[PDB]
RNA sequence: UAAAAU
RNA sequence: AGCUGCUCCCUAGCAUGCUACUACCG
RNA sequence: GCGGUAGUAGCAUGCUAGGGAGCAG
């Protein structure tokens, strides 16, 4: 049970059991972490407590090894050794470890609670191994916090799936979302017995709530539901394989003249094969995706794997691939999960096909020629190491836009992240240079392009295609019918009704919402299939509808707004109360009785 | 000196084994036959001929990242 | 053993008896110095022995745990250490014949079959690109494994026969580059 | 049908390098490496077992045998043996393969245990009047 | 080794000893209080050593009965297993023709070798080389042991399927070449 | 308060 | 995945034997 | 001051059991 010092990679057998994640520490490093922190309990091949029954002095600095065993100050044998001695702590290979100076920031990491960007701002700039450990303890703290939510029980049954529930008084109630699952226990006297997994969702009124179940069990009244926790595996792969070069392209083989529509990018195609990996920054989904598939085409015999974090993202990508590829294609995507449905084409598990698509967390453990991560502007270094561990290939390509939407990383609530610090490759792009770049829109109406380039961009884009049928009724925000703090505004649909009918052909559009529950209620007084701004970022549409909640910080987020409005091809419309943005948007707003 | 090439043959054959090469009877049989003959070979040069003849087999597949090991 | 507490008592009794037998005093006084020193040896060995046993347990535990560790250590790394030892022995062995093909393979000259030795017998190698060919394919004789092979049936990845004479740097950017060469020894 | 092979032995390098360093194995030396761990492919078991083709039905001369057997017997006068009771046998190393198909359960100790000191005696006294083929 | 009638006698004798020794009184005091470490501890030698062996012997008895229990458990398990093996083995053979040839015996005992020869339902043949194959199960059906067998499904050493077409004279040096042929009893 | 696991 | 035979090393346990000093009686 | 019965620790022998490894047929 030995290892390497998380700071010196020296041999040791210690773990600061007081620190959450139990990381290996060299001697000197351990001495310093313990001398400067409330962290005191050190674990070795055995725990370190006084073995005389009753003594619970667990501040290691007080303890003494006796004959073979450990002892307090009092119950110590006549002969012994003091453990915490001579600026070190006794452990295996004590006389070999080197020690170093990364202890300060180390304790800073181990002691923060991820509440202020500073501990982040350091999390993204420490050493790689340290970065790993940081991500580990971050996700662990997230999980532990998740436990803090309350418990739910049943109060009375209404239908097969209509029900009235009872919450814990004085406890945080988590939201109704497809990303939550509850183990159901009913108790006889005796017989606290699990009944199955059950998700939830708000019905048509309170507190009638729908639920999807694992089995057809009959419901009762002495039932209750616990949100099911989760574990977190430790990681060991670096975030970025050391960057390299070569003198000549290897591994991959171009064609000849096939598909000139992808012309200029061949230049990038060569240098991609010429490096170990590289990045590409591009405004929304323009050359992005387009270029990826083009390269894939370029080297035919090249086994290629696409992957991202957002399900809808990999879905839009796989359909764009279907648009041009032999089939001869699969998206080995989701086992017994897929609470939201996705791919419709091929298997989920053979790993024979050359062009395999999937989601990161559901990836196998396989090899390939190249691999193209996507939407790095949303992922965390955690996931990057995950993919570098599960997979192993020659040339990697990461793509995204540091002006898009990052990981929610809900835990932070004080300040804001500079995009530069979302994760490693984010820095890499923002720091030295994106190595390869693309600067033109092939997907969006020119007018919204003008608006955005006037905003978050520095007026640095161009494209084609202009009109029409665009507006920004600055319709005051009606009642925030917020079920949970997740926002809903029914009188916002109170004017969608006026475009639920006035719509001549705007009947096949997609609706987009800042919040999930206002999106669900849009599915209620239905107009069309809708989605969330996050679940966007991957597809374009001719018409798109947009209503907003209040001017809350989450709502008025410029980046969310940008990535939302940048999903349309010919028609668009967005409805905020809007004190300022409608001054920045360039359309033709109207008034409630003025809708043609 | 010849001891060197003999021990080398032994190590190499062990490697081939570790690579699950015995899942094809013809290949594994040729390999074992070569290795045996090496261990009984009593000249200096015929040894090398059979040696490279064998090593080719390892060269076949792509399980052993050659460049990495060639880090000297 | 020395610094033990009971050794203090044994030392006191021994020194007291030393002074007594030095003064050459009575016999009735040593009746203690015997019934007070025998006990010292008694109350003393019954503790030097007891720590001694633990002192052997410590050994016969450490000497076991060590090998138990390095055991599973060595059964973790075979398909890794083995290869590097192999290539170490290779480099030390030093035979131009080998080094040739080894470098060639670092490059790409992977043979798709066993190298034969019969004066007849066929050979199938792979070539990635032009210079490889130029550094190797010279006329119709092939120099591989420091041996001379007669070039007979070039074919590119489209599985179509290609004219040997056509192979040159100018028109080369038009060929299914993984070229499969076949030949025979001298 | 199944085929079994015989993997090659594993090499101990550092000791070999040591032995070299102190001047062994130089060309023309008296002693050199001649014993090794030969490997075997898949047609080994059967192609070996076939060697029983060298076994022939032979009728040995009977009259002289009837006397050579006497002489051989005389060679064994100074010993003694006979049946022994189950509780008196000695089995050094109780863990060897248990033949077929008992190797589908465990080694010998399992069997030498699950039987009484009479099961062995009953069985022994049972063979003294009946025949039991084996595998 | 704490709550004993000898321990209490020890404690009270020692208490009286401390009392009359701090008194430092008579020589009879010394006598009656040395008859304490000398008379009140013989019981404390016996019952504080004998009782230490009672535990040892009881616990070794417990562990040996544990080992015997686990032993006889394994016995039941293995005998169940072999009984199952027997009962499942026979459940693949009772064709009436076996019974028939049994009834043809003048006694009911027949040599083992001829049972599967005549009564098996499937034959497997192992072939080394091509010429040899030609001289036996060449074609799609053949005869053997006075019966008619039909070929179906043919595999190789690597246990991969192969069709009869590939089995030419000159394609043969392309196969794991001691083939297994499984044929069926044709009527 | 936004994604989302043999 | 065997039948033996010899040999070394480690460990436990039992009992003996012996030693002595500490306790009871002669 | 000796002899017999109780302790201690040590030593010697041996016997068993258990475990590791090697050689010969
Ligand atoms: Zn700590
Ligand atoms: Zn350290
Ligand atoms: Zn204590």
């Amino acid at each position: 049970a030995v290892g390497a010092c998380v700071l010196c990679n020296s041999q040791t057998s210690l773990r600061c059991g007081a620190c959450i994640r139990r990381p290996f520490l060299c001697c000197k490093c351990c001495y310093d972490h313990v001398i400067s922190t409330s962290h005191k309990l050190v674990l070795s091949v055995n725990p370190y407590v006084c073995n005389a029954p009753g003594c619970d002095v667990t501040d290691v600095t007080q303890l003494y090894l006796g004959g073979m065993s450990y002892y307090c100050k009092s119950h110590k044998p006549p002969i012994s050794f003091p453990l915490c001695a001579n600026g070190q702590v006794f452990g295996l290979y004590k006389n070999t470890c080197v020690g170093s100076d990364n202890v300060t920031d180390f304790n800073a990491i181990a002691t923060c609670d991820w509440t202020n960007a500073g501990d982040y701002i350091l999390a993204n700039t420490c050493t790689e191994r340290l970065k790993l450990f940081a991500a580990e303890t971050l996700k662990a703290t997230e999980e532990t916090f998740k436990l803090s939510y309350g418990i739910a029980t049943v109060r009375e049954v209404l239908s097969d799936r209509e029900l009235h529930l009872s919450w814990e008084v004085g406890k945080p109630r988590p939201p109704l979302n497809r990303n939550y699952v509850f183990t159901g226990y009913r108790v006889t006297k005796n017989s606290k017995v699990q009944i199955g997994e059950y998700t939830f969702e708000k019905g048509d009124y309170g507190d009638a709530v729908v639920y999807r179940g694992t089995t057809t069990y009959k419901l009762n009244v002495g039932d209750y539901f616990v949100l099911t926790s989760h574990t977190v595996m430790p990681l060991s792969a670096p975030t970025l394989v050391p960057q390299e070069h070569y003198v000549r392209i290897t591994g991959l083989y171009p064609t000849l003249n096939i598909s000139d529509e992808f012309s200029s990018n061949v230049a990038n195609y060569q240098k991609v094969g010429m490096q170990k990996y590289s990045t590409l920054q591009g405004p929304p989904g323009t050359g992005k995706s387009h270029f990826a598939i083009g390269l894939a085409l370029y080297y035919p015999s090249a086994r290629i794997v696409y992957t991202a974090c957002s399900h809808a993202a990999v879905d839009a990508l796989c359909e764009k691939a279907l648009k041009y590829l032999p089939i001869d294609k699969c998206s080995r995507i989701i086992p017994a999960r897929a609470r939201v449905e996705c791919f419709d084409k091929f298997k989920v598990n053979s790993t024979l096909e050359q062009y395999v698509f999937c989601t990161v967390n559901a990836l196998p453990e396989t090899t390939a020629d190249i691999v193209v991560f996507d939407e790095i502007s949303m992922a965390t270094n955690y996931d990057l190491s995950v993919v570098n561990a599960r997979l192993r290939a020659k040339h990697y390509v990461y793509i995204g836009d540091p002006a898009q939407l990052p990981a929610p990383r809900t835990l932070l609530t004080k300040g804001t992240l500079e995009p530069e610090y979302f994760n490693s490759v984010c820095r890499l792009m923002k720091t030295i240079g994106p190595d390869m770049f693309l600067g033109t829109c092939r997907r969006c109406p020119a007018e919204i392009v003008d608006t955005v380039s006037a905003l978050v961009y520095d007026n640095k884009l161009k494209a084609h295609k202009d009109k029409s049928a665009q507006c920004f009724k600055m319709f005051y925000k009606g009642v925030i019918t917020h079920d949970v703090s997740s926002a809903i505004n029914r009188p916002q649909i109170g004017v969608v009704r006026e475009f639920l009918t006035r719509n001549p052909a705007w009947r096949k559009a997609v609706f987009i919402s800042p919040y999930n529950s206002q999106n669900a209620v849009a599915s209620k007084i239905l107009g069309l299939p809708t989605q969330t701004v996050d679940s966007s970022q991957g597809s374009e549409y001719d018409y798109v509808i947009f209503t907003q909640t209040t001017e809350t910080a989450h709502s008025c987020n410029v980046n969310r707004f940008n990535v939302a409005i940048t999903r349309a091809k010919v028609g668009i419309l967005c409805i905020m109360s809007d004190r300022d943005l409608y001054d920045k948007l360039q359309f033709t707003s109207l008034e409630i009785p003025r809708r043609n | 000196k010849m001891s060197d090439v003999k021990c080398t043959s032994v190590v190499l054959l062990s490697v081939l084994q570790q690579l699950r090469v015995e899942s094809s009877s013809k290949l594994w049989a040729q390999c074992v036959q070569l290795h045996n003959d090496i261990l009984l070979a009593k000249d200096t040069t015929e040894a090398f001929e059979k040696m490279v003849s064998l090593l080719s087999v390892l060269l076949s597949m792509q399980g052993a990242v050659d460049i990495n090991k060639l880090c000297e | 053993f020395s610094s033990l507490p009971s050794y203090a008592a044994f030392a006191t009794a021994q020194e007291a008896y030393e002074q007594a037998v030095a003064n050459g005093d009575s016999e009735v006084v040593l009746k203690k110095l015997k019934k007070s020193l025998n006990v010292a040896k008694s109350e003393f060995d019954r503790d030097a022995a007891m720590q001694r046993k633990l002192e052997k347990m410590a050994d016969q535990a450490m000497t076991q745990m060590y090998k138990q560790a390095r055991s599973e250590d060595k059964r973790a790394k075979v398909t890794s250490a083995m290869q590097t030892m192999l290539f170490t022995m290779l480099r030390k062995l030093d035979n131009d014949a080998l080094n040739n093909i080894i470098n060639n393979a670092r490059d790409g000259c992977v043979p798709l079959n066993i190298i034969p030795l019969t004066t007849a017998a066929k050979l199938m190698v792979v070539i990635p690109d032009y210079n490889t060919y130029k550094n190797t394919c010279d006329g119709t004789t092939f120099t591989y494994a420091s041996a001379l092979w007669e070039i007979q049936q070039v074919v590119d990845a489209d599985s179509k026969i290609v004219q040997l004479s056509e192979i040159s740097m100018d028109n080369s950017p038009n060929l299914a580059w993984p070229l499969i060469v076949t030949a025979l020894r001298a | 049908v199944a085929f079994q092979t015989v993997k090659p032995g594993n090499f101990n390098k550092d000791f070999y390098d040591f032995a070299v360093s102190k001047g062994f194995f130089k060309e023309g030396s008296s002693v050199e490496l001649k014993h090794f761990f030969f490997a075997q492919d898949g047609n080994a078991a059967i192609s070996d077992y076939d060697y029983y083709r060298y076994n022939l039905p032979t009728m040995c001369d009977i009259r002289q045998l009837l006397f050579v057997v006497e002489v051989v017997d005389k060679y064994f006068d100074c010993y003694d043996g006979g049946c022994i009771n189950a509780n008196q046998v000695i089995v050094n190393n109780l863990d060897k393969s248990a033949g077929f198909p008992f190797n589908k359960w465990g080694k010998a100790r399992l069997y030498y245990d699950s039987m009484s000191y009479e099961d062995q005696d009953a069985l022994f006294a049972y063979t003294k009047r009946n025949v039991i083929p084996t595998i």
